[PDB]
């Protein structure tokens, strides 16, 4: 899930990026800032990311000091990331306690919506219960009197053939 | 605040 | 089936009815005329009606003149009778026939009556085991919705119970 | 007609 980015040519003002030193929960290099306009910018490099290689340098148990020599060792860095691997380092609690209530919400929604649809569908079905037995008892009403009309027609007939 | 150097 | 009439204090005037031999086909006495008002008519005699005994004198195969001679022969007459046993006897064709046609007509009335009671129920019961089976139908779409709305908010309560 | 008689 690593992505390699490359950067030619840096001049004097350098990336226009920062890292920072992960603390002991998530250990490593990450990019905490990123200025607009800046090479690191146009190579799409994002604050949260973590550097795990440069120019063949591995990132990882690289004390700070030694990650920012590495960065500062050649005009052409070659830098390979996991990319958003620390966003939550440079996140407010703000703003993961509102991501926090988003993925709440969306759960939420659909389980409302299940739930409701889920109670106009019993509904629905005793509905055609009711209904069903309703139009049954019509049914076997209709059917015994027409047994019955058959039989006083039956009866009329007999008198009819009386000549 | 974490260990951060500008580049 | 014989009633039996008393008529007391015969006049000059006498009983103010007349009796009639039968014709071939229907053979006997029979009261063929009856005056408003007269003493047959006031002890119940009808036209139609056939005398069968008078004073003791059975009126079976008697002749028409002996007949005669009994009903005058006392002042005091029990008159038995079979009432209308000779009714279509002194009916007219057109009386006959109106009877007749009365008679088809209330069994006709009472025919249609009941065809169209049961072609009623018929098409009610048609109408019946359509409904049934359209809400069958939705019963059975809600129910299958229904299984798949639980399977859908269990998947959810998986995403739910990630802590 | 029948045979008649009034009486």
């Amino acid at each position: 899930k690593e992505k390699k980015v490359f950067i030619s040519l840096v001049g004097s003002r350098g990336l226009g990026c920062s890292i920072s030193s992960g603390p002991i929960q998530k250990p490593g290099i990450f990019i905490s800032h990123v200025k607009p306009g800046s090479l690191s910018a146009e190579v799409g490099l994002e604050i949260g990311d973590q550097i795990v290689e440069v120019n063949g340098v591995d990132f990882s148990n690289l004390d700070h000091k030694e990650a920012v020599n590495v960065l500062k060792s050649s005009r052409s860095l070659t830098i390979s990331i996991v990319a958003a691997a620390g966003r939550e380092l440079f996140m407010t609690d703000r703003e993961r306690l509102a991501e926090a209530r988003q993925r709440e919400l969306q759960r939420q929604e659909l389980l409302m919506q299940k739930r409701l649809a889920m109670e106009s569908n019993k509904i629905l079905q005793e509905q055609q219960e009711m209904e069903r037995q309703r139009r049954k008892e019509i049914a076997q009403k209709a059917a015994e009197e027409n047994e019955r009309y058959r039989k006083e027609m039956e009866q009329i007939v007999e008198e009819e053939e009386k000549f | 605040g974490l260990d951060t150097t500008d580049l």
